[PDB]
Parts: C-alpha cells; structure tokens; sequence
RNA sequence: CGGAAGGGAUAACCGCUGAAAGCAUCUAAGCGGGAAGCCCGCCCCAAGAUGAGGCCUCCCACGGCGUCAAGCCGGUAAGGAC
RNA sequence: GGGGAGGUUUGGCACCUCGAUGUCGGCUCGUCGCAUCCUGGGGCUGAAGAAGGUCCCAAGGGUUGGGCUGUUCGCCCAUUAA
RNA sequence: CCGAGCGCGGGAACAACCGAGACCGCCAGCUAAGGCCCCCAAGUCUGGGCUAAGUGGUAAAGGAUGUGGCGCCGCGAAGACAGCCAGGCUGGUCGAGUGGCGCCGCGCCGAAAAUGA
C-alpha cells in the first residue's frame, strides 16, 4: 500500500493515489484498521458469513489500492478477415461482420487504446469497470466455435 | 405539443401530384388563449383556447369576467391542450405544416340503442334452418352453476357511438391559412359540424 | 352499573416511522387508533386518538419482503387480479404500505372505517401543521 | 388510421468484480446484459376517489320566532327549471 | 424395476338431487389453465450455413377454407407463421 | 360420541376431533381444551439452542461443498491440501491445518390446472 492515501470512513473507504481517488463501499460490521503506512481489517467473529465478508473486503480494498496505483487494462485480440477496429477519438468503431459498423461508447474513468487493428487494450481505474467493459466487447462478437473469428481476451482458442 | 380546436366542415378528394387523395377539411379558426395554467397555479401545463364568436348577451354568465380576465371577445367553446404553452395570444393553422401528422379527437355519430350485431359486429344466427326467434341475437351469455354469473364487461346491445373518439397519425395535407382551413387524410370522427381538436401525433 | 363515558376532545399524536418495523408499528398505531389504550374504553362509542405518521418510506421490513411481499388488487373484470410487489408500492404511493397494514388491523365494522379516518400518514415528514402533535415512539 | 417507437424492472439464460474455501465460482455483500410477456407509454371511462380533489370567474349579511347551541318561514342575488 | 403429479379417459363407491339437476353433436357467445401449435427469449447438439433435434423461459396475441359422416374423433383436398 | 346434546367452549367456518353433560336468575369468583402482537379476552413475558426457506403456512422415490451439532479413518512443523517454478511421485517456496466416511436437529430441490388471490 505504498504512496497511497487510504482514508477511512463510517461505511466506506476513500482511497487516493497517482491515478486519483475512488470510493469503495465497505461492509458495516468490519474494522478497517490503518496500521502504519499499510492497512488491515478484522472480523467481529468467526462465523460462516463473517469469513465471507472478511475475505471479500480483504481483496476489495486491495483493488482500491492497485486501482489508483498502476491501474488496470485488458487486451483484446480480433480474428477473421474483415474483422478489425479503428479508434475514433474517445470511442472506437469496429466492423466485425455486421452491415452496421459498431460504435462503442467510452464510459467515464475508462479509456481503451488501439495499438493495432487486431489488438485493443482497455485502460481503467476499476476492476469492476474494466472487467465489464472487456466483456462488453467480447459480447459484440463472441468467438465462433467453428473457427477463428470475433474478439478474444487473450485466452485459449475455442477450436 | 401543438394543438388547436376546429370543426369538421366536410370532405372531398384532391389530386396530390398525380394520384387521387381522399381528404377531410377541418376549420380551425383563430383560437384565443384564455388561460395558461402552469405547475405553480395548477399542477400541469396547458392552454385554454376559445373558439367561435358569441352574442355578448348570451354570455351574461360569470364567464364574462373570465373573458375579461384575458380581455377577449366572448368565445362559444373552450378546451385545454396538455403540455403546450405557445406564444402571442392566438394559435392558427400556421402551427401545422403540410406533411406533419396529427391526431384528431372528435365525437362519433350517435347510434343510440344499437343491437349487438350492430355494436360488436356479432354473428347473430342462421336465417334458414333455425328458429325464427334468434336471427339477430347474442345467443349464449355464460356457463352453468359456475361461475353462475356474467363477466363484467360482457359485450351486449346498448347505447353506442356518440362518444369521444380519437383517430391517429392522419397526415396533414395542403393547409390554407388564407381561410383558416386544414386538410387531412379523410377519416375523422364526428358529423359535419362537430367540434374537433387537432394535436401532434406519436410516431416517435 | 359500569361507567358511562361522555363527549371527549380528540387527542392527537405525532408518530415517527424511520427504521420502525412495518407491523410492530402498525399494531401500536391500531391500538392507539381505537381508544383501547385509555382506561375509559368503550367499543360502542369509538373515541380513538387521531394518530398522525411521518417518514413512511423509512419503514423497515425483515428478510425477502421488498421482493417477496405481493399485494392483490382485484377488479370486477376477468383476469383483473392485478398484483403488485412491495418495492413498487414505495415507488408509487409509499404511504399505502402502512395504510394497508393499519386498515387490516382495525375492526371490520362501520366504526372501524370511521377509525381509519383518524389515521393520517405521509412521508417527509411535514404534516399539515395543525395544533396538536404530541410526539411518541 | 391502429398493433408501435421509447423508458423502467425482470424470466430462462449470458457475464464483471468476489469471498466463504490462498485456486476456482455470476453471489454469499455488490454491479451490468437479457423476452411478442410485467410496470409505464398510446386510446376510452373516470372525484359516490363519501379519502366526494384543483383552477378561473360571478353573487354575498338578517327582515321575524329558539336566551348560548342545532334549526324554521318568506322576498331575493349569481344562477337554474318549467 | 422403482416414486409421483393431474382429475381430460374407462371405471369403483352410492353422498345431494326421482313432489324432475333435459341427454350426443352442431351454432351463437365466450372465458380460463399451460402440460406451448405459431410468433418472442434462451441452453445443448452427432449445431459449418440454411433447415432441424431435445430441453428451458414465456400466454400478449394468433391458431384458415372445404370433401365424408348426426358425429365428437378421424381420414382426405388446398393452404398457413401455426 | 352423533343419533336424541345442529344446546355451550375450542378447532376460521363444520352431527359425531379436543373440553364439557345446559332446572332458573346475577354488570361475582377458579378453571377446562385452546390461547395471551392487531382485528380478538389475556405475556410484543423470562431463560437456553435451532431455522433464512415465509420453511413455518401442512407431498414421494431420489439429488445437492445449505446450516449447526456429534464420532471415526488417511496425510501433516521430519513442512501436509491449493496455487505458482522445474522433471516425470520428487524437490523448492510459503506456512497451519487439510482430505474422505458415518450419525443427529432445522432447512433447499424434486413441485404443472383451469372465476381472484
Ligand atoms: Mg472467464
Ligand atoms: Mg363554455
Ligand atoms: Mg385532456
Ligand atoms: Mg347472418
Ligand atoms: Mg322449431
Ligand atoms: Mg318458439
Ligand atoms: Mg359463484
Ligand atoms: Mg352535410
Ligand atoms: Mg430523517
Ligand atoms: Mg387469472
Ligand atoms: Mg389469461
Ligand atoms: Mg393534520
Ligand atoms: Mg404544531
Ligand atoms: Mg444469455
Ligand atoms: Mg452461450
Ligand atoms: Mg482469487
Ligand atoms: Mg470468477
Ligand atoms: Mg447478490
Ligand atoms: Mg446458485
Ligand atoms: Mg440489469
Ligand atoms: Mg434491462
Ligand atoms: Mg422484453
Ligand atoms: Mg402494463
Ligand atoms: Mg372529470
Ligand atoms: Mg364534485
Ligand atoms: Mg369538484
Ligand atoms: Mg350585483
Ligand atoms: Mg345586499
Ligand atoms: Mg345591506
Ligand atoms: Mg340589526
Ligand atoms: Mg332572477
Ligand atoms: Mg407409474
Ligand atoms: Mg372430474
Ligand atoms: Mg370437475
Ligand atoms: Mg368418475
Ligand atoms: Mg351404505
Ligand atoms: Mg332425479
Ligand atoms: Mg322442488
Ligand atoms: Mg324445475
Ligand atoms: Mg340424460
Ligand atoms: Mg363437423
Ligand atoms: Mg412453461
Ligand atoms: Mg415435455
Ligand atoms: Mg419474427
Ligand atoms: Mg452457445
Ligand atoms: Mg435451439
Ligand atoms: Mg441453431
Ligand atoms: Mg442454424
Ligand atoms: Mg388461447
Ligand atoms: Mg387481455
Ligand atoms: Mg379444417
Ligand atoms: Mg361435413
Ligand atoms: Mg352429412
Ligand atoms: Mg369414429
Ligand atoms: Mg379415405
Ligand atoms: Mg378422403
Ligand atoms: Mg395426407
Ligand atoms: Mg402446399
Ligand atoms: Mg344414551
Ligand atoms: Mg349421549
Ligand atoms: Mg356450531
Ligand atoms: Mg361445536
Ligand atoms: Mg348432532
Ligand atoms: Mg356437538
Ligand atoms: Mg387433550
Ligand atoms: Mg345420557
Ligand atoms: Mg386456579
Ligand atoms: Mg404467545
Ligand atoms: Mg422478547
Ligand atoms: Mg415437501
Ligand atoms: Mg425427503
Ligand atoms: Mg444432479
Ligand atoms: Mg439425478
Ligand atoms: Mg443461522
Ligand atoms: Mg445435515
Ligand atoms: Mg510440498
Ligand atoms: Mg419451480
């Protein structure tokens, strides 16, 4: 948690950093300790649901950190002939086998990048945001299970 | 949300560019605004439009003050037009450009106590093999001990027509401001003389 | 012969509703609605206090209720069984949810309806600033 | 000329972040997508909605009995009926 | 080979009704259930595409005309999104 | 037991289920079954567990890392299960438990019908 600026509140935690500040809804019955330059958290007991709540926030907070730190971004491959993508200012239009060129809106906090017609990174400050947006694209043209086409994260081929 | 009162004047057909077009002619004389109601004074937005001239003697009513409150020649009729605050003091056929599609409300013709066949376009009965008693009848109307009653809203004969009817998306054809006339795509509720309102449609 | 009461001035009351469990609240409201708390009680006459409630939307409700609870409006017509879940009530007119709870706990008779009038409900707060307002919990 | 468009919430289902259970999971906290269907939107009725709603305008004291109180008889106003 | 749901079939029992609860078909008028025939959504496919298979969600609406028979049903002609 | 107690209380309602065998009167008292949050008389009574399905508000074979409680077997600080590096169980790293079976309590699925619930 170096260089950060995590500031505790009643039911939430405001984490700041080079990238910026971001709110993270924290559970009620949890102790967000701010030991030293780092941060800890402890649970009121040792019940089934409490364990879940600890590990959840335990990570959910660590994301607030990394988020304002190094930031997040996911790649996107694009197979098939006509299948490609041209960045257009903020938004990106990509023809991928449809008679209508797909215009993709750029949500706030997110700024996807296009290094190549086939490759596409998705810059962002929030795992929740980035994760959705990434999928939001694969959704535009899932991987044809009969050969290579449509967009891919970077994972194995559907074959 | 344009709007304007008028009277169905009649209907005949004109020739567009080279094809015939059946059109109704409405007359939406100059309608003086009589009261603009805001969300402050009332709770909605709308305008009271007057219509035909009136014998000042016939309007001895308190309406005289309502007319004076806006300083306008006593009109014969006046209705509101929801969500529509214009300009000036009078609306005109100028509000409608040819090509714009409008909704026309009106009062359908009065058919009084009409039969079920007449009213709900029922089937009635056979003219030949059957009893000469149910030729134009509704036949059955229910079941047995269950429900043992008749469904509310069952279609039956009764007073019908002579009611508020709104036809929609009628395209406005040539509109003559020179005489306050307004042509439309023909079918429009009411008899030749009935007060009708003409609004903006919902195509999108 | 047991005591025979006489005309009594309506005692008004102001009630909160934030965090209050729907029913637990409705009970007391009902019991105060009829003069059943005052020892000069008489079923015959009906002289319950004018209860006024505020902050309706604030009402709590345990477990799956906003999603589970269903309200039935039957019209006289076929298939008119129209049913509405709790969440929708608070969206539209939320005051209803407390009303349809109190109304249910009042007696069925004619004076029971006369009692449902004594009950005033809003969510704001800000009642019609009349006169009485003896707060309570 | 109409069935819509459109907004909102969902079904099966697809998915993001994510513990419990170092991994993994659409879920346990949370969030997004998704039906000719649900809510609304259109059209008609509609304040006996006795919970009888709002606005604009017009007319407006008592002339005689009941000692407070509730009423009764007549000429009227705006206005209404025949 | 095993467990069940439904109460459309055939039937068991004899409980109201024998000082009367008119029977099959058709017509007219429908309305409801969903275990969905079509249209909408979706999973798997021995799913290349188109077409189709099975299962899931979903009543809003729709669900033709005729030959034969008293027929219900069924067969058949011509079509349909069905 | 009803019949003959369709007289009373309870059970929503209801001959025969639970309580009880009504000579008359009373603006007296103790109870019975059943109940004591409101409609509805009396505890939003006390203490100790369980249940998140409205289960409770009433369905089976059979299915499932539901939740809690009890007992046993295999590996483990001579480093185990899991993941990450390398080779094809072994090594390293980390570092405290982990995997399988059986029984009890409550619960989930299986669970589609016709006028409005
Ligand atoms: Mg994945
Ligand atoms: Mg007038
Ligand atoms: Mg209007
Ligand atoms: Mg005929
Ligand atoms: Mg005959
Ligand atoms: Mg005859
Ligand atoms: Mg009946
Ligand atoms: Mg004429
Ligand atoms: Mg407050
Ligand atoms: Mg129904
Ligand atoms: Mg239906
Ligand atoms: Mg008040
Ligand atoms: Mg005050
Ligand atoms: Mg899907
Ligand atoms: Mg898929
Ligand atoms: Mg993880
Ligand atoms: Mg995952
Ligand atoms: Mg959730
Ligand atoms: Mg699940
Ligand atoms: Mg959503
Ligand atoms: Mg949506
Ligand atoms: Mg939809
Ligand atoms: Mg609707
Ligand atoms: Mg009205
Ligand atoms: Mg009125
Ligand atoms: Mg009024
Ligand atoms: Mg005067
Ligand atoms: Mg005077
Ligand atoms: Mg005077
Ligand atoms: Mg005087
Ligand atoms: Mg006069
Ligand atoms: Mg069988
Ligand atoms: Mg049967
Ligand atoms: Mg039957
Ligand atoms: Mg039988
Ligand atoms: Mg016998
Ligand atoms: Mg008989
Ligand atoms: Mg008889
Ligand atoms: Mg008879
Ligand atoms: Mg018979
Ligand atoms: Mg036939
Ligand atoms: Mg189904
Ligand atoms: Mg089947
Ligand atoms: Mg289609
Ligand atoms: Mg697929
Ligand atoms: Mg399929
Ligand atoms: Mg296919
Ligand atoms: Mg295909
Ligand atoms: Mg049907
Ligand atoms: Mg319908
Ligand atoms: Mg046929
Ligand atoms: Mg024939
Ligand atoms: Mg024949
Ligand atoms: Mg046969
Ligand atoms: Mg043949
Ligand atoms: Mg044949
Ligand atoms: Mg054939
Ligand atoms: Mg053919
Ligand atoms: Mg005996
Ligand atoms: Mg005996
Ligand atoms: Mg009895
Ligand atoms: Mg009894
Ligand atoms: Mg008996
Ligand atoms: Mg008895
Ligand atoms: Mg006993
Ligand atoms: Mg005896
Ligand atoms: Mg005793
Ligand atoms: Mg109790
Ligand atoms: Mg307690
Ligand atoms: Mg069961
Ligand atoms: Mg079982
Ligand atoms: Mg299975
Ligand atoms: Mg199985
Ligand atoms: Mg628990
Ligand atoms: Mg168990
Ligand atoms: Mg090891
Ligand atoms: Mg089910």
């Amino acid at each position: 948690p170096k260089g950060v600026s995590v500031e505790v509140a009643p039911g939430r935690v405001k984490v700041k950093g080079p990238k910026g500040e971001l709110e993270v809804p924290v559970s009620p019955e949890m102790r967000v300790v701010v030991e030293e330059g780092v941060v800890r958290v402890e649970r009121p007991s040792d019940e089934r649901r409490h364990k879940s709540l600890h590990g959840l926030t335990r990570t959910l907070i660590a994301n607030a950190v990394k988020g304002v730190s190094e930031g997040y971004s996911k790649e996107l491959l694009i197979k098939g002939i006509g299948y490609r993508a041209r960045l257009v200012g903020r938004a990106l239009e990509l023809t991928v086998g449809f008679s209508h060129p797909v215009v993709v809106e750029p949500p706030e906090g997110i700024t996807f990048e296009v290094p190549e017609p086939t490759r596409v990174r998705v810059s962002g400050i929030d795992k929740q945001k980035v994760g959705q947006v990434a999928a939001n694209i694969r959704a535009i043209r899932k991987p044809s299970a009969y050969h290579e086409k449509g967009i891919y994260y970077a994972g194995e081929p559907v074959r | 949300m344009k709007g304007i009162l008028g009277v169905k004047v009649g209907m005949t057909r004109i020739f567009r560019d080279d094809r015939a077009v059946p059109v109704t002619v409405i007359l939406a004389g100059p309608c003086p605004v009589v009261q603009r109601r805001t969300p402050e004074k009332d709770g909605y937005t709308a305008v009271q439009l007057g219509f035909l001239p009136q014998n000042p003697k016939r309007v001895n009513r308190p309406l005289k003050g309502h007319f004076a409150k806006a300083g306008v020649e006593p009109v014969r009729i006046l209705r509101e037009i929801r969500d529509f605050n214009p300009e000036g003091d009078t609306v005109t056929v100028e509000i409608f450009k040819p090509g714009e599609r409008v909704d026309v409300t009106g009062t359908s013709k009065g058919r009084g106590f009409a039969g079920v066949m007449k009213r709900w376009n029922f089937a009635g009965g056979p003219d030949s093999h059957g009893a000469h008693k149910i030729h134009r009848h509704p036949g059955s109307i229910g079941n047995r001990k269950t429900p043992g009653r008749v469904y509310k809203g069952k279609k039956m004969a009764g007073h019908y027509g002579a009611e508020r009817v709104t036809v929609m998306n009628l395209e406005v054809v040539d509109v003559i401001p020179e005489e306050n006339l307004l042509l439309v795509k023909g079918a429009v509720p009411g008899p030749n003389g009935g007060l009708v309102i003409v609004r903006e449609t919902k195509k999108a | 012969k047991t005591y025979v009461p006489k005309q009594v001035e309506p005692r008004w009351v102001l009630i909160d509703a934030e965090g209050k469990t729907l029913g637990r609240l409705a009970t007391k409201i009902a019991t105060l609605l009829r003069g059943k708390h005052r020892p000069d009680w008489t079923p015959n006459v009906a002289m319950g206090d004018f209860v006024v409630v505020v902050n309706a939307d604030k009402i709590r409700v345990t477990g799956k209720k906003l999603e589970q609870k269903i309200y039935t409006r039957y019209s006289g017509y076929p298939g008119g069984l129209k049913k509405i879940p709790l969440e929708k009530m608070l969206a539209t007119h939320p005051e209803r949810v407390l009303e349809h709870a109190v109304k249910g706990m009042l007696p069925k008779g004619p004076l029971g309806r006369r009692l449902f009038k004594r009950l005033k409900v809003y969510a704001g707060p800000d009642h019609p600033h009349q006169a009485q307002r003896p707060e309570k919990l």
